[PDB]
Order: structure tokens, then C-alpha cells, then sequence
């Protein structure tokens, strides 16, 4: 699985398949979200700008 | 995120178990806990005479 | 915006957590809080004898 992002337009090819929509989260300084990287399990607690 | 706004004449102590590191901060700052950070909740005496 | 008009013979203290900066201003000025600024609300004794 991989995420494609940017101000652009997409057409899913026959091979690929849309899993999910992935709306971003707006964050300012001294605020963030706890992200667990399931590929490695590590939790990062990413704070600061939007993510 | 779990974040606490410390009062001006106050201090909060936290420990990051994932990093095995203690840190205590005094004054009026906004502390944000890392995913394995824990606060030092203090039980204190109060009441009319004392408790 | 949250803004307070300080009385002439008064003083208000605020802390910007996003900037990690304390500042207290006295006199009759119009203070405006930055998005992560917090006031020093003071609980004070009052009542007929005292409270």
C-alpha cells in the first residue's frame, strides 16, 4: 500500500485499487497526533504543522 | 496528544519510558506527552483540618 | 479574538505556550491573546470577614 498526495488528479489503473481517502489533519505548534507506524510498530507522536 | 498547561508557579514531572528519560519542567509552559510519557500525579493533603 | 481591557491601576499576566514566552502588562491597555496565550486568573479572598 502507498499514499499518493498533492494538488492533482488521479485515475486508478486496472492493477491498483483505491483503499481509502486519507483526509489530512490541521495541526499547529504544541499540537499533534499520535501515529503508530504499523510497518515497524514505533509510535512517533508527530506534532507541529499539519500532517 | 495529551498536553497540560502548567500554572505559572508550578512544576510537572514526566518520564518517557520508551526513551528511559526523566524530565521535570517548572513555570507556565505547555507540556506535551510523548507516546510513552507519564505524568507524576501527586496525591496531596487537603480538607478543613487536614486529610 | 479574546481581548481584555486592563483597569488603570491593575495588571494582567499571560503566557504564550506556542511561543513559550511569559509577559505581564500593567496599566490601562487592551491586551489581545495570541492563539495559545493564557491569562493568569486569580482567585482572591473576599466576603464580609474574609473567605
Amino acid at each position: 500500500c502507498w499514499l499518493i498526495r498533492g494538488p492533482l488528479e488521479y485515475v486508478p489503473s486496472a492493477k491498483v485499487e483505491v483503499v481509502e481517502e486519507r483526509q489530512a489533519i490541521p495541526l499547529d505548534q504544541n499540537e499533534g497526533i499520535y501515529v503508530q507506524d504499523v510497518k515497524t510498530g514505533k509510535v512517533r507522536a508527530v506534532i507541529g504543522s499539519t500532517y | 496528544v495529551v498536553s497540560y498547561r502548567v500554572p505559572h508557579n508550578a512544576a510537572v514531572q514526566v518520564y518517557d519510558y520508551r526513551a528511559k528519560r526523566a524530565r521535570v519542567v517548572f513555570g507556565p509552559e505547555l507540556v506535551t506527552l510523548d507516546p510513552e510519557e507519564q505524568f507524576t500525579v501527586l496525591s496531596l493533603s487537603a480538607g478543613r483540618p487536614k486529610r
